[PDB]
């Protein structure tokens, strides 16, 4: 036995060995995918977000680690069958706008492409985050014509405190279920530090509760 | 006036005249038929490989020529070109992307083709003594997401898309020869006839177009689903084709008589009907649906002549040589098993 | 379009020490296994060693072991061998050669330049006569007889064609005595079953003449013949 | 009379056999599990195999017509091994108790620096000390009794147990004041904090009430060298065999993935 | 609007003019192909390990 067979194995052995030694340096790694809306604010984000057609990666890094940005929005297509290939990844960003409230239903399209990511069959641990661009662009939407447009089933004042209030309030009240996964919302800044640390905060804390997923401890 | 409302009743009027001719004609059921038939017995057969190589998910698939070689794909942008005997791995292929959908061989043994969420149709070589993994070319021409890839030879190949469209490339020249417009839905696979001329394309529109290879233009459109399309495969001959929808029920159409003939129904699970494949000589219709299950219906039964053991997540492709002697089943576990 | 690079020296006394370079380009060097083919003046071919691609298999003859060492370097793309206690009945000519191994490959594809050295019971194969008169026209069949069956239920039968051009390195005409290299026309249609072989050409054309061999791969060491010519006349 | 109790030591055996080999395979054939913190609890199942295959029928027939014999010098191997197969359990066990506190302690910059490279050097650096902690009883010189000088046995009590003990006190006191922080839709807060103190009180109490005792009393017989009952001590030596058998049980069932993998095994055959 | 509408009338116009085969005649030729091709199915039939590679 095994003519050739000793130098076939070996083959047989080197790229299986180069198999795993590339598959762990992939998967030690932290991924994070983004949702948005058609053309809202996946532009603003990733202005920090820059470096060291389909869908297009963005590798950048902050405090020595590497992160991996999957867009969505370049695909011209439905998600029905390919939203589960994207699965295994540990935050996902849903960029929301705020000043798109006037044109046309844009923000009641918004509410129901959130409502399909929250109760996925595939998403059902993925912690999803939203963020809420256009922070000073909102403070003088209010002046001219109010949040309560196309709202008859709620009341409120014309504070700028009550406005962005009742938009996080009513994106968080959207999920069927809220054991597993915790939805996380931040306003946007014209700073470069504070845009993005608490979303580095945000992916510690969701490997905190993995490892809490590891340990038995939640 | 505004006759605009009258083309559009004419739609309806030339598929009443056309389409709902089959009533003198279409009265040959299948149960006068298939009364006097012999089963196959209930079919006991085993794993005799398991390829534990991968890291991600596999539903991509296609054999070699010589009834050898299987050509795989995962999601850590890897294609690997295993052995059915010695549970050999040949060829390693790191890829420029990462999320690939399908994966073909070439019918004479020189060339792969693989592709994915980029929109990109990456050609390679394997028979090159000069860096033998390299890269010869990357087509390019959708704007969605590539589905399923089939080649004719070592100079074409048969592409489908998101696009409600599909085309035919060209090897030599890179650019593209024809488009196959004229389709509603989204294309999720397609399959070709043995001698290459005719290829049936999927749809989730609940339609099966069969097209033409030489003049461009579309030839016949079926129906009969309620669901959407996930794989179609070719009966040896050149007479039906099999269809599976999300609905447990996989059909079998047909070309010469132009009639839906049979239906595959699961009242067990209605889960999806992911993977399709025929045996060498028909009577053996292998169906990997979703619910973790590898079943085996007659041609002319419609009942189970069998299950297949299932793996940690659902079975997504399937496989049967050229002569008849290895199923192969991939799965998302990395567990791509080579029944008997 | 590849190249091998060597290098020469000068005639060394019985008892010297050296080392003796390969270098590679154009194709990817770690992924190929190395042999070294030592080609004695009396025509005859026999083996000196072979080094792996992972560097976890040595292998060497019989009168061969112990005096010389093997090593390669892979970002440099170079193949050393160090030879120590050289004798009078050792000094040749030399080949690096590269190998890989997997099902549908080509070993001993393509050799190269290799060096010069001068001074001053395996499987027995049967090479007889090397004197066969060829016309632009005349078929020939060359006789390589073995001696231990060469079917293992696997199935490849492991018998290389080889033809030694006058004037250059020699390249391969027949892998797994069935096949057809690359770059090689298709009058070598060679057959056998078992034991017996037979190696047709047929419509000579006289661009090709040279020395014949016949190499037996099914174990360890490589063996060979003596060699295979033919002539005009 | 007394055998059939041996015979429950059997039985305990064959728990051994039963629990660790199996989760061994939850490690070879799973998709889930290949995560690098289980070549801890790969280590862990070898170590407490070693432990009763090699150690536990000699135990039995040691303790059975209690006089030494089956050779003459197997006494200084034996013990050789009894100090190394279980002083490997509790450092493998401090090893676990301390990647689950750097786990949380730093997330993000520490998931790039655990590598199964690393994993198993903690795992053969743990061995190694093992081996040291074992080394003493080779070098350095029919009952086969347990006694050694007074230097030898105050070191090897403290590194053995003493140290790892108040390690993985203080990791896991840790462990429960960072659970406490990252809990702060009430209804399952109050139950989930009742939850994981009663993991993490469970994981802190079985270790100190399996093998605390028997340090205590193979301590204090060197700090003053008082009391021998000679009837509390054999009991305490059984209960740290019975770790052992007790591995499996605690560091799987409170896990998805491994309850997971115990169901698609078990419900193959049936 | 216009071209849409009359793409599908060109499809149904150019679909009409089929020579079908009668649903029994193509039923007895599925029949008739797994009928004539039932020896040489390994499938369907299984083979001892001195005919299969696999075994
Ligand atoms: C110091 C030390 C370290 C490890 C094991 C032991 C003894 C033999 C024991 C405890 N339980 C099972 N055997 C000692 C004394």
């Amino acid at each position: 036995l095994s003519a050739e067979d000793k130098a076939a194995v070996e083959r047989s052995k080197m790229i299986d060995r180069n198999l795993r030694e590339d598959g762990e340096k992939a998967a030690r790694e932290v991924k994070l995918l983004l949702l948005g809306a058609g053309e809202s604010g996946k532009s603003t984000i990733v202005k920090q977000m820059k470096i060291i057609t389909g869908i297009v990666e963005t590798h950048f890094t902050f405090k020595d680690l590497h992160f991996k940005m999957f867009d969505v929005g370049g695909q011209r297509s439905e998600r029905k069958k390919w939203i589960h290939c994207f699965e295994g990844v540990t935050a996902i960003i849903f960029c929301v706008a705020l000043s798109d409230y006037d044109l046309v239903n844009r923000m009641h399209e918004s509410m129901k492409l959130f409502d399909s990511i929250c109760n996925n069959k595939w998403f059902t641990d993925t912690s999803i985050i939203l963020f809420l661009n256009k922070k000073d662009l909102f403070e003088e939407k209010i002046k001219k014509s109010p949040l309560t447009i196309c709202y008859p089933e709620y009341a409120g004042s014309n504070t700028y405190e009550e406005a962005a209030a009742y938009i996080q309030c009513q994106f968080e009240d959207l999920n069927k279920r809220k054991d597993t996964k915790e939805i996380y919302t931040h306003f946007t800044c014209a700073t470069d530090t504070k845009n993005v640390q608490f979303v580095f905060d945000a992916v510690t804390d969701v490997i905190i509760k993995n490892n809490l997923k590891d340990c038995g401890l939640f | 006036q505004s006759e605009l409302d009258q083309l559009r009743q004419e739609a309806e009027q030339l598929k009443n005249q056309i389409r709902d001719a089959r009533k003198a004609c279409a009265d040959a059921t299948l149960s006068q038929i298939t009364n006097n038939i012999d089963p196959v017995g209930r079919i006991q057969m085993r794993t005799r490989r398991t390829l534990r190589g991968h890291l991600a998910k596999i539903y991509a698939m296609h054999w070699g020529t010589d009834s050898r070689l299987l050509v795989s794909a995962s999601q850590d942008g890897k294609l690997i070109i295993w052995d059915s005997y010695t549970t050999n791995k040949v060829h390693a292929i790191p890829l420029r992307s990462s999320w690939v959908m399908t994966c073909a061989y070439a019918p004479s043994g020189n060339y792969v083709a693989c592709g994915g969420l980029d929109n990109i149709c990456s050609i390679y070589n394997l028979k090159t003594r000069e860096g033998n993994v390299r890269v010869s070319r990357e087509l390019a021409g959708h704007t969605g997401y590539l589905s399923c890839c089939r080649f004719l030879d070592d100079n074409q190949i048969v592409t489908s898309s998101g696009d409600t469209t599909c085309a035919l490339w060209d090897i030599e020249t890179g650019q593209q020869t024809t488009t196959f417009t004229g389709h509603t839905g989204d294309v999720m696979s397609l399959s070709l006839a043995p001698d290459t001329r005719l290829f049936v394309s999927g749809a989730c529109d609940a339609s099966a177009k069969l097209w033409d290879v030489r003049e461009g233009m579309c030839r016949q459109t079926f129906t009969g689903h309620e669901s959407d399309i996930n794989a179609i495969c070719f009966f040896p001959n050149g007479n039906a084709f099999a269809t599976g929808s999300d609905d447990a029920t996989c059909r079998l159409f047909d070309l010469r008589a132009d009639q839906e003939l049979m239906t595959y129904s699961h009242d067990n699970i209605i889960c999806g009907i992911t993977s399709v494949s025929f045996s060498k000589s028909g009577r053996l219709l292998l169906a990997g649906y979703d619910d973790f299950n590898c079943n085996v219906w007659d041609a002319l039964k419609a009942d189970r002549a069998g299950v297949l053991a299932g793996h940690d997540n659902r079975v997504s492709c399937l496989g049967v040589t050229d002569d008849g002697m290895a199923v192969a089943t991939g799965s998302w576990d990395s567990f791509l098993k080579i029944w008997n | 379009d590849v190249q091998l690079v060597e290098s020469g020296g000068g005639l060394v006394q019985p008892g010297g020490s050296r080392k003796l370079s390969c270098s590679a380009s154009g194709f990817a060097f770690s992924s190929f296994g190395m042999h070294w083919v030592r080609q004695a003046p009396e025509k005859g071919l026999e083996w000196v060693a072979y080094i792996s691609s992972g560097s976890g298999t040595i292998y060497y003859a019989d009168t061969v072991k112990g005096r010389f060492t093997i090593s390669r370097d892979d970002p440099k793309n170079t193949l050393f061998l160090q030879m120590t206690s050289l004798r009078s009945e050792d000094t040749a000519m030399y080949y690096c050669v590269r190998s890989i191994y997997y099902y549908g490959s080509s070993p001993f594809d393509f050799w190269g330049q290799g060096t010069t050295l001068t001074v001053s019971s395996d499987i027995v194969m049967t090479q007889a006569t090397s004197s066969v008169p060829v016309t632009p026209g005349e078929s020939v069949s060359i006789s390589c007889r073995s001696s231990k069956s060469l079917l293992h239920s696997n199935g490849n039968t492991y018998l290389y064609w080889f033809l030694q051009r006058p004037g250059q390195s020699p390249q391969l005409l027949i892998y797994r005595m069935s096949n057809l290299a690359s770059g090689v026309p298709d009058r070598f249609s060679g057959s056998g079953s078992g034991t017996a072989f037979t190696l047709t050409i047929s419509r000579l054309e006289a661009e090709d003449v040279g020395v014949y061999y016949c190499m037996q791969h099914l174990e360890y060491p490589l063996t060979f013949g003596a060699g295979t010519k033919l002539e005009l006349k | 009379a007394t055998a059939a109790i041996a015979a429950a030591i059997t039985f305990l055996i064959l728990f051994t056999i039963f629990g660790n080999a199996l989760v061994i395979l939850a490690v070879l054939t799973s998709r889930s599990l290949r995560a690098p913190q289980n070549l801890f609890l790969v280590s862990l199942a070898a170590a407490d195999i070693l432990v009763a295959t090699l150690i536990i029928p000699f135990s039995l027939a040691n303790e059975l017509l209690g006089y030494w014999y089956f050779r003459r010098t197997w006494c200084e191997v034996y013990l050789a091994l009894d100090v190394l197969f279980c002083t490997s359990s509790i450092v493998h066990l401090c090893a676990i108790s301390l990647d689950r506190y750097w786990a949380v302690s730093r997330a993000l910059e520490y998931n790039s620096k655990r590598t199964p490279r690393r994993i198993k050097c903690i795992i053969l650096t743990v061995w190694l000390i093992a081996a040291v902690i074992s080394l003493p009883p080779l070098i350095y010189k029919p009952q086969c009794k347990l006694n050694q000088e007074a230097w030898y046995i105050l070191a090897s009590s403290i590194g053995s147990f003493f140290a790892p003990c108040l390690i993985m006190i203080l990791v896991y006191l840790r462990i429960y004041l960072i659970a406490k922080r990252s809990n702060r839709r009430r209804r399952a807060q109050l139950t989930r904090e009742k939850r994981f103190t009663f993991v993490l009180a469970v994981v802190i109490g079985v270790f100190v009430l399996c093998w605390f005792p028997f340090f205590f009393s193979y301590s204090l017989g060197a700090i003053c060298p008082c009391k021998v009952p000679h009837g509390l001590f054999q009991f305490f030596f059984w209960i740290g065999y019975c770790n052992s058998s007790l591995n499996p049980v605690i560091y799987t069932i409170f896990n998805q993935d491994f309850r997971r993998a115990f169901r698609r095994i078990l419900c193959r055959p049936w | 609007s216009i071209a849409q509408a009359r793409k599908l009338v060109e499809q149904l116009k150019m679909e009409a003019n089929i020579d079908r085969i009668k649903v029994s005649k193509a039923a007895a030729d599925l029949m008739a192909y797994c009928e004539a091709h039932a020896k040489e199915d390994p499938l369907l039939t299984p083979v001892p390990a001195s005919e299969n590679p696999f075994r």
